[PDB]
């Protein structure tokens, strides 16, 4: 599968997502951004079935933006993830389920704390310090189980991810073409344009 | 055909008014008075039980104050049965929200949904509107204590102090006269009772003719608490405030 | 009286009348005249096309339903479009399913029943148009008269519309004559134009004003308009 | 189980000349190793100077041709007897066929 | 406002005129009927009037066989009566299918009464202008008479009468039971119960009957049937050899 | 009350007739057909000087070869235009060709009588007839340039020239005398501009009136204000010339 | 009050359904038609007013067949009649499909009966404007019926409806009295032609066309058939002869 | 089930339910909108039949449909909610399929269509509402102001007003608004707006709210003071004469 | 066909009155009197069996019905309307409660369900309100004994004691005199009989009076044994004989 990683440090949540989009024998694109901003402080990454993936991300984005406008308020990260979980949980028992896994990284301005939610296509949600979807988790959970620390700074988090991406670029069979990294904190969502060699 | 017997409950008068809504409001104006007062540390809901008897069981009775949530309650002025239909759907909407977002429903979202249901009976369906007006008392972490009001038209507004039902004109003037932004729950409790006391179409204002409720954030805790006063409790607060 | 019983088609008057149906029939009378007549080999339709302005066209009044059937209308045009379309479908069904050309007599029964439904139910309205149906089937030439009341009748000839009474008396007179115009279409048409002109009064049938249609033994239902009818004026 | 399709054989051929065109087809209809008919027309004149043949599963070919012929009929009814040009017939056939895409 | 008399909604007096007018229709046939309970049978008697000579007397009836065990006599216009009979049959057949046993006389009555109550509350359905008397020898209750009207009301009777001269027949029957002190004709055979029925029909109406002026339906354990002109004539003869 | 599809004692449908009355109160619309194209002109009729007159769209394109002008309850025309555009585009998808102007018109008119509270004939879900009349102009290979008048009654007439709206009776009289089988497109333009000027309460200028035409060569085009301004000036001059 | 006659299913203060009664007027205003039950079949005859010489003779048939053994004729609004027959046909087809045997006349009568009675139950429909005479032969004999707009029907020995129903009924009554043993199909056909002629006096203004049909176990094998040619003329004459 | 034709033609060719719908608008509080050279301003008046409200929570008159477009109205408040919700939904749907937010005309054309539809559908009465919709098309700096009414009719205005006494305030704008030189500033635009409202609000610092909309989703509502300050400077322009 | 009456038949009049509900109440007023009295260990509801003919068997007509083994109902007004309401109440107790929680509904909730059904006949299209007022008496573990009144509007209220119908005004006045919070069931039955006598014109005996109570469990009316937690229904209709015995001590 594609690489979808997330790590929650002291005051931010960082999401790293592979850039490759491959079909059969060809890597069609190497600059794919597997993410959608749901609200100024909530970001969602996704991996899964070819078309379902974006259709789901955009459908969720549309709903959150609608709520924001209607209520002139921003739902908390926990609120948004519960909404996403329910959508997936409905889907799994529908005619053709959405085959999409997501990571929701958000900064809760009311609690002043970053939050990372991992949710699979079945609607299985869990809140974690770090998470991953696909085969990635098989090399990153133990890596992070070892190197991760609660009080880490955003900069330490990025170095921690770099350690993850290097492990993946070493042992994973596929060429996922690097990752796009985004930070979610009290000031919003920004993209680290320099990870191709940080 | 049937057309012959259709009252057409959803049409405009030549003046641009909705007949049924206006008539439903007229109905509401004869209902026991209900008052809502918002303070810095809480909200007070009080209502006068229209018509009573020696044999009426007041301990098991409730015709005006209903709990919609653990953080929201309403005072009713109008057809009790109609109110119950709306109250129940309001309770369901609150739980759907909780199940969806894992957060209690913000007071206004719930009030707006209920008001929207009412608005519908106003524009389509050919059915009579609900002869009910509500005073919502609730609390959420975005606006704190809030007081709203909705009537047959589906329109709703926020207030510091408001009344619905009979003699609201007199009640409003009295409220607009003694209310003060920095009031306190206890001040409000007293203001509410005094107002009802001067607007009642009855001889005196006894406890068996009242329903009281308060939504406070008990200092010794940190959470919000709703309290629908019990007969005895009303009798007490009645003597204390000097109405005996 | 009436005013209290003409509100809809689902109400009988104290004398057993259906005013909405009668009012619909009135739309026909207000319609331009059209005539129909048949021999034993052919059936002809002659209709007077009416125009709004001298800048407008003369609204068509003849609709082809199949290679062997067609009709002329008097009254609400849209209602004629609906009914003729239903007729086109019934003719079509007969061919596709049974490889059989629909009998004019059956077409009449089908129309009668379709109109009858809009006279016993609430919400609907009777059709406001009269129709003259001509056709050649397995039993020769035929002419039918359709009234919004649902009444359809087979005749040797007839006319409907404004002043239709003129042409009708003429045909009832010329009967023994035209009924024998077999093997000669031009004669049957002329006999038709003569019957129709018996209802003129305003003007005289011109080229872009006259409309004729014929069907027969070896003649698929075809419509003639303009220059094509010149040789008959 | 039930198979909604069958193969009736046959072969058809169409060549276009500068000011003419031809559509040919054998007249044999078969099922497996037997002959159903030695003469069962398979090429039809659909009106408006168009000839057509739908070869393969004959029941489907007949239903199609029948549906197209009826299409021409209605084209006249709905567009003041306008002639259906060959290019317009082609697009029309595409929709008839794609209508049963599944 | 004045339409509270065309559809079934309340009048300022809390009355349902359409239901009252429906009751009026039940006498339109100017026929009287009565029902009595025997020791182990139930008999229903109804006047039979055939004015037109062009009519086939055999097709003029207001007694119906709803099921092998239930009989129903109707007081009211024939079309509504047949509407009611068809429904009752369908209802009786369905009950047996779903619940495994024969629909009891009182249950069918309640069911038809409920259906009637509905026409009384929903505006698009008119009440039927008929009164239905159901009879049978219920396997649990014994001889049974249950009658339903356009109001959706129904109850069981010891005996009952219906029609224009219902009151005369009723008081006649009332007097007989005040006397006998029992709630049924203490006769062992249905023939005699039928004779009792016709006898009192004559006393109360002050009229004599030929074999073609009556119509008789009888209910016994496991069967309900109607008598023929001849079965009745035999009955009329018997009563004649007493007066 | 009385059904929305009731006949009057004269054999007319109340709702359709009353519908026509609303169309009389509408802005004027005029169309003139010539062997060089068809011109469509309309009276903007803004209701206040603060209203941006160019946001008044009473002349719309149906397809490259078919244009349309409206008069009456113009809001009622939107679904008609949408239906027409869809019919024209759809026809082209099914037949790889242009929809004939008459066919397009007939389609629009099929919507007309689809109103009622449950009329036994199909599923006519529309509470009332449309309160707008339309002038449909276009060109097709078989019948050349054409102008049709589609009414809420469902009937559509073909005209060499036609006027609808408040000043129609007057304008129609004018068109009767002015029209002839050999008018040029230019003559038709000035002629539309002229007659609009006579019936309009306001002094006709390039801001309260709008022209458009449909030519086989360039299809339907709505003249921009500058282009019409010059045509207006040219009219004033030819009028003052005698 | 009044207005009880403006809506179909309404009971008037005297328990009547005025719309059904007005439907009857439409029937009495129609052509006369009859039916005669013979010893092994039934005969149907009807008056066909010749509006003009233009009406192709013998072409506008009025008697209709249902299944293969039933005949139906009616007076009133012809379209309503066809409507009722179409229903009868669907009704008969359904019965045969499930029970195999063609539908018995009594059974068939009730099918039409219930359907017609149904049209007096709601104000969304109008009652039928026709009285229908129909019948045929079945497993146990011949049966003749007449159905009124109210849905009322009974079996008949002879029946008539329409403009001249009184003349007809008078004639039918004579036959009934002078033939207790029973008329024959052959006789009934003539007798029917006579009654139509006699009953034509109540419309003697317009010329007419006679139409007869019959269903006899011996004469038609139990199948409904129209009387044509020789047998028809022979009956026409028998009438023309006794009309003087 | 209910499909009675409520909006139908009368003999004179009018549709009274739509006409009476307008009467409900005339009765609503006044709303006005004026477009500057680089902005659009929306002002609304605040009734005073009852005063003791909680301004924080009581629903405001100007509503954001999307981040670059707003909608105000005059008429039935309950009805307006229905139109606003449908507008907000259509806005998100449009971004979802066209991958671009709605233009102000598009959004207006949509609201108007909903209104029109309720004028010829069975079982429903027309919306007793008229709206003013303003904002800036995506990546555009040219201000937009449109007005819709019960019938479904819509059009753009340099400045417009709806509601009670809109007659008065329109007169003011017609002889105070120059298309030659539109309020070249956010300030002078807001001033022309307040002036127009004062012609009818009759001294109401708390009875007049204003919202300023600039290009690129720059929307903000003025506070009592900010507004009250404009009123102040306005009453002096008068006295200084 | 097809019910095309999709609009309300009960609407507000200029004065704010809901005509049809008012009229329904007037129908209830003409109805035979019925009452209910709550004791400390039970509740009694009663009414007069106003036989419409001496030929009718008044026993085949019950005005007092069991809804659940611990809840009973009686009424005043249109008998047929009551009958269908009882059918619907018995069923809603199952569909909306027993089939979900495996236990019968507490009195207040079942009353709430009935009230809902009645409110709908006040607003739904094509119907008229029910022309009845019910008195529902019952018992449930967490609420004990209770008595409720449900009116045509759908409104309901708890009572210590009350009467509805014909002579309700007088009957209520009489109850206010004899009622106290210490009455035992037998006392209430006695007061019930006295109150009902003032409303009855003719014969007053166990055959003309219908009376039932909600009291102790009747294991003898359970139908089976072997399950300790199942002690029987609390609803019991008094027999004609049981009524007469208490009338001699009247």
């Amino acid at each position: 599968m594609d690489i979808i990683l997330g790590i929650r440090v002291q005051d931010s949540v960082i999401l790293a997502s592979s850039k490759a989009v491959t079909r059969g024998i060809s890597v069609l694109k190497d600059s794919d951004d597997k993410t959608r901003q749901l609200s100024p402080h909530t970001l969602m990454s996704f991996a899964g079935e070819a078309g379902d993936t974006v259709q789901f991300a955009e459908y969720i984005q549309a709903n959150i933006q609608l709520y924001s406008i209607r209520e002139d308020y921003e739902l908390s990260p926990q609120a948004v993830s519960s909404f996403v979980r329910q959508e997936l949980a409905k889907s799994i028992r529908s005619r053709r389920p959405y085959q999409v896994n997501v990571l929701i990284g958000g900064y809760d301005k009311k609690k002043n704390k970053p939050e990372l939610y991992q949710i699979d296509y079945l609607g299985t949600k869990v809140e974690l310090p770090y998470g991953a979807h696909g085969y990635s988790g098989f090399y990153t959970f133990s890596l992070l189980d070892h190197h991760y620390r609660p009080d880490m700074t955003t900069e330490e988090g990025l170095d921690l991810l770099k350690l993850c991406v290097q492990e993946l670029e070493k042992r994973m069979p596929m060429d996922f073409k690097g990752v796009i990294v985004k930070i979610v904190d009290k000031d919003g969502i920004r993209q680290v344009d320099d990870f191709q060699a940080q | 055909g049937s057309r012959r017997y259709d009252s057409r409950t959803t049409i405009f008068s030549p003046e641009g008014r909705l007949y049924q809504v206006e008539y439903a409001l007229e109905s509401i104006s004869h209902a026991g008075t209900a008052i809502g007062i918002m303070a810095s540390d809480g909200i007070v809901l009080a209502a006068e039980r229209k018509v009573t008897s020696t044999l009426l069981e007041q301990d098991t009775s409730t015709e005006k104050l209903y709990k919609l949530n653990d953080k929201i309650a309403v005072a009713v002025a109008g057809l009790t049965a109609d109110a119950e239909i709306l109250i129940n759907t309001a309770r369901i909407h609150a739980q759907n929200y909780l199940k969806t977002y894992n957060e209690d429903i913000p007071v206004e979202i719930l009030v707006r949904r209920l008001s929207d249901i009412k608005q519908g009976y106003t524009q389509h369906g050919g059915l009579r509107p609900f002869g009910v007006s509500f005073i919502y008392a609730g609390y959420d972490d975005r606006y704190g204590y809030q007081l709203y009001t909705s009537n047959p038209s589906g329109n709703y507004t926020g207030w510091k102090a408001i009344s619905v039902g009979a003699n609201t004109s007199a009640a409003q003037t009295l409220l607009q006269m003694d209310y003060k932004d920095d009031m306190k729950v206890d001040d409000a409790i007293e203001l509410a009772l005094k107002t009802l006391s001067k607007t009642t179409d009855s001889s005196a204002l006894t406890y068996d003719r009242l329903e009281f409720a308060t939504i406070r954030k008990g200092a010794n805790d940190g959470e919000v608490y709703q309290k629908i006063f019990k007969p005895q409790e009303i009798k007490d607060i009645l003597v204390k405030t000097g109405i005996t | 009286f009436r005013n209290n019983y003409d509100g809809d088609t689902v109400t009988f008057s104290p004398t057993g009348r259906l005013f909405q149906v009668e009012y619909a029939l009135e739309a026909i009378k207000q319609g331009s005249v059209t005539v129909g007549l048949r021999s034993n080999t052919h059936a002809v339709l002659v209709a007077l096309k009416r125009n709004a302005d001298e800048l407008s066209s003369y609204q068509k009044k003849i609709i082809k339903c199949d290679e062997h059937m067609g009709l002329s209308l008097a009254g609400l045009a849209p209602d004629a479009r609906v009914l003729s379309n239903y007729l086109r479908q019934q003719c079509n069904y007969s061919s596709l399913v049974f490889n059989r050309k629909l009998a004019v007599e059956r077409a009449g029964h089908l129309l009668c029943d379709k109109a009858q439904k809009n006279t016993q139910s609430y919400g609907g309205r009777p059709y406001g148009v009269g129709l003259l149906i001509i056709g050649y089937d397995k039993s020769g030439a035929h002419l039918l008269e359709f009234q919004p009341s649902g009444n359809v009748t087979e005749l040797y000839g007839t006319a409907i519309g404004a002043r239709s009474q003129g042409a009708k008396t003429y045909l009832e007179r010329t009967l023994d004559t035209f009924i024998k115009i077999d093997g000669n279409p031009d004669e049957l048409i002329k006999a038709g134009v003569e019957a129709i002109s018996q209802s003129l009064r305003d003007e005289s049938l011109t080229v872009d004003n006259l409309s004729i249609a014929i069907v027969g033994k070896d003649t698929p239902f075809t419509i003639y308009d303009g220059e094509a009818v010149a040789k008959y004026i | 189980q039930f198979n909604p399709y069958g193969d009736n054989g046959g072969t058809i051929l169409g060549i276009a000349g500068e000011d003419f065109a031809v559509l040919a087809g054998d007249t044999r209809n078969i099922t497996d190793y037997s002959i159903n008919s030695r003469y069962e027309p398979k090429v039809f004149d659909c009106g408006d100077n168009i000839v057509m043949s739908a070869n393969g599963f004959a029941a489907d070919g007949d239903a199609l041709v029948k549906r197209f012929k009826n299409s021409v009929k209605w084209y006249h009814f709905d567009h003041n007897d306008k002639k259906l040009s060959i290019n317009s017939a082609a697009r029309n056939i595409q929709h008839l066929l794609y209508g049963k895409r599944f | 406002a004045g339409y509270d008399r065309h559809i079934t909604i309340f009048s300022p007096e809390g009355r349902l005129y359409q239901v009252e007018y429906a009751f009026k229709a039940t006498n339109q046939t100017n026929i009287n009927s009565l029902a009595v309970r025997g020791k182990d049978c139930t008999v229903v008697i109804s006047q039979k009037k055939v004015p037109d000579k062009l009519l086939d007397p055999t097709t003029v009836s207001y007694i119906f066989c709803i099921s092998r065990t239930i009989g129903m006599v109707v007081n009211g216009p024939i079309p509504d009566a047949r509407n009611a009979a068809l429904r009752a049959k369908a209802e009786a057949a369905e009950f047996r299918y779903k619940y495994g046993y024969d629909m009891p006389c009182d249950v069918l009555a309640k069911r038809m009464a409920n259906l009637s109550q509905i026409y009384t509350q929903r505006a698009y359905m008119r009440p039927l202008g008929v009164i239905l008397t159901f009879v049978s020898v219920d396997e649990e209750l014994g001889p049974s008479i249950y009658k339903t009207d356009p109001a959706g009301y129904y109850v069981g009777y010891k005996a009952t009468a219906t029609g224009p001269k219902q009151q005369e027949i009723t008081t006649n029957l009332e007097n007989h039971f005040k006397k006998s002190k029992i709630d049924h004709i203490n006769e062992e055979s249905w023939e005699k119960v039928v004779e009792f029925a016709i006898t009192h029909m004559i006393d109360a109406l002050g009229t004599e009957f030929s074999k073609n002026d009556l119509e008789v339906g009888v209910a016994t354990k496991d069967k309900f049937f109607t008598l023929s002109a001849e079965n009745i004539e035999e009955r009329l003869v018997a009563i004649a050899e007493q007066d | 009350d009385r059904g929305v599809s009731t006949f009057s004692p004269e054999g007319r449908l109340f709702q359709v007739e009353y519908s026509l009355e609303a169309i009389k109160l509408g802005s004027t619309a005029i169309g003139i057909a010539t062997k060089e194209g068809v011109v469509l002109g309309v009276e903007k009729r803004a209701t206040s000087p603060l209203l941006e007159s160019d946001s008044i769209e009473k002349i719309v394109e149906i397809d490259r070869h078919i244009g349309c002008a409206m008069s009456g309850l113009t809001a009622d025309a939107r679904s008609m235009i949408e239906h027409a555009r869809t019919a024209a585009v759809t026809h082209n998808l099914y037949y790889d060709e242009d929809i004939n102007v008459e066919s397009l018109t007939q389609s629009v008119c099929d919507l007309a009588l689809r109103f009622g509270e449950g009329a036994s004939g199909e599923e006519r879900l529309m509470s009332r007839p449309f309160g707008v009349a339309l002038l449909i102009a276009g060109h097709d290979a078989d019948d050349g340039y054409q102008l049709f008048h589609a009414e809420p009654s469902g009937t559509f007439y073909r005209y060499n020239a036609k006027a609808i709206g408040s000043g129609s009776e007057g304008a129609q009289a004018e068109l009767l005398n002015e029209w002839h089988s050999s008018l040029t497109l230019k003559e038709a333009e000035l002629l539309v501009l002229k007659i609009l000027k006579q019936v309009m309460e306001e002094k006709l200028d390039e801001n309260n009136a709008q022209l458009s035409c449909i030519t086989k060569q360039d299809g339907f085009k709505i003249y921009d204000n500058e282009k019409t301004a010059e045509l207006i000036k040219e009219l004033k001059e030819k009028e003052a010339a005698e | 009050g009044t207005g009880y006659d403006l809506s179909n299913s309404v009971f008037s203060p005297d328990g009547r359904n005025f719309q059904v009664e007005y439907a009857v007027k439409a029937v009495e205003n129609g052509t006369t038609s009859i039916g005669i039950k013979c010893n092994d079949g039934v005969v149907f005859a009807v008056e066909k007013l010749i509006t003009s010489k233009l009406l192709v003779p013998q072409k506008n048939v009025k008697i209709q067949v249902v299944d293969r053994h039933i005949g139906c004729v009616y007076s009133g609004l012809i379209p309503d009649g066809r409507h009722l027959v179409n229903r009868g046909r669907e009704e008969a087809a359904s019965f045969k499909k499930l029970y195999k045997t063609p539908i018995p006349i009594p059974a068939f009568a009730d099918r039409l009966g219930q359907y017609v009675q149904a049209h007096t139950l709601y104000n969304s429909v109008r009652p039928f404007g026709v009285s229908t005479i129909f019948g045929g032969v079945d497993k146990n004999g011949a049966h003749l019926y007449m159905l009124e707009p109210s849905g009322s029907y009974w079996g008949y020995k002879g029946a008539a409806t329409g403009k001249g129903r009184q003349s007809a009924k008078a004639e039918l009554e004579k036959l009934v009295d002078h033939h207790p043993e029973g008329l024959s199909a052959r006789e009934a056909v003539k007798q029917a032609a006579k009654i139509i002629y006699l009953a034509h006096e109540d419309n003697k203004e317009k010329d007419f066309e006679l139409e007869i049909s019959w269903c006899s176990l011996s004469e038609t094998n139990g199948l409904h058939k129209f009387v044509k040619g020789d047998l028809l003329q022979e009956a026409i004459d028998f009438a023309q002869k006794e009309i003087n | 089930g209910y499909d009675r034709a409520l909006s139908i033609f009368s003999p004179d060719g009018h549709i009274f339910q739509v006409e009476y719908a307008l009467e409900a608008v005339k009765r609503g509080t006044c709303a006005v909108g004026v477009k500057g050279k680089n902005c659009v301003v929306l002002g609304c008046e605040r009734r005073s039949t009852l005063k003791l409200q909680d301004t924080r929570i009581t629903p405001s008159k100007v509503s954001k449909i999307d981040s670059h477009v707003v909608l105000s109205f005059s008429g039935l408040n309950a009805d307006s909610r229905i139109l606003i919700e449908k507008a907000r939904v259509e806005a998100q749907s449009h971004r979802l399929t066209l991958e671009d937010p709605v233009t102000v005309e598009y959004l207006t054309r949509y609201v108007a269509g909903v209104q029109q539809r309720y004028t010829q559908s069975g079982g429903v009465r027309p919306f007793g509402v008229s709206t003013l919709i303003a904002g800036f098309d995506p990546r555009d700096d040219e201000p937009k102001l449109y007005q819709t009414e019960p019938s479904g009719i819509y059009s753009s205005w340099s400045a417009q007003t709806i509601g009670r006494n809109s007659k008065t305030v329109r007169e003011f704008l017609e002889k105070n608004y120059d298309r030659k030189e539109p309020p070249a500033t956010v300030e002078e635009c807001v001033k022309l707006t307040v002036r127009s409202l004062l012609e009818v609000v009759q001294t109401g610092a708390k009875n007049i709210e204003i919202t300023v909309v600039k290009p690129d989703s720059d929307i903000v509502a003025l506070s009592s003071e900010e507004i009250n300050q404009y009123v102040t400077q306005i009453e002096q322009e008068k006295q200084e004469q | 066909m097809t019910d095309r009456y999709s609009f309300s038949l009960t609407t507000f009049s200029p004065s704010g009155k809901l005509g049809q509900i008012d009229y329904a109440l007037t129908a209830v007023k003409q109805g035979v009197t019925s009452l209910g009295i709550k004791a400390t260990n039970g509740v009694v509801i009663a009414t007069e069996k106003k036989s419409s003919s001496p030929l009718a068997m008044s026993e085949t007509l019950s005005k007092v019905s069991l809804l659940t083994p611990d809840i009973g109902a009686v009424y005043s007004g249109m008998g047929p309307d009551y009958r269908v309401l009882v059918d619907k109440s018995r069923k809603v107790a199952h569909t909306s409660y027993k089939r979900i929680y495996g236990e019968y509904p507490p009195t207040k909730l079942l009353v709430s369900e009935v009230a809902k059904i009645m409110q709908e006949a006040t607003q739904s299209g094509g119907v008229r309100p029910f022309g009845v007022s019910l008195l529902i008496a019952g018992h449930d573990e967490f609420n004990g004994f209770s008595l409720y009144q449900v009116d045509p509007s759908g409104s309901y209220f708890p009572w210590k004691a009350t009467a509805i119908g014909k002579g309700s005004v007088a009957a209520k006045t009489f109850l206010e005199k004899r009622w106290n919070d210490e009455l035992e069931l037998e006392d209430a039955i006695h007061i019930a009989l006295l109150t009902l006598k003032e409303s009855v014109e003719g014969e007053f005996n166990g055959d003309t009076i219908e009376l039932a109570i909600i009291g102790d469990e009747n294991p003898d009316l359970l139908g089976y044994t072997g399950i300790p937690t199942d002690k029987g229904p609390r609803f019991r209709k008094l027999t004609s004989q049981e009524i007469n015995d208490r009338l001699e001590a009247l």
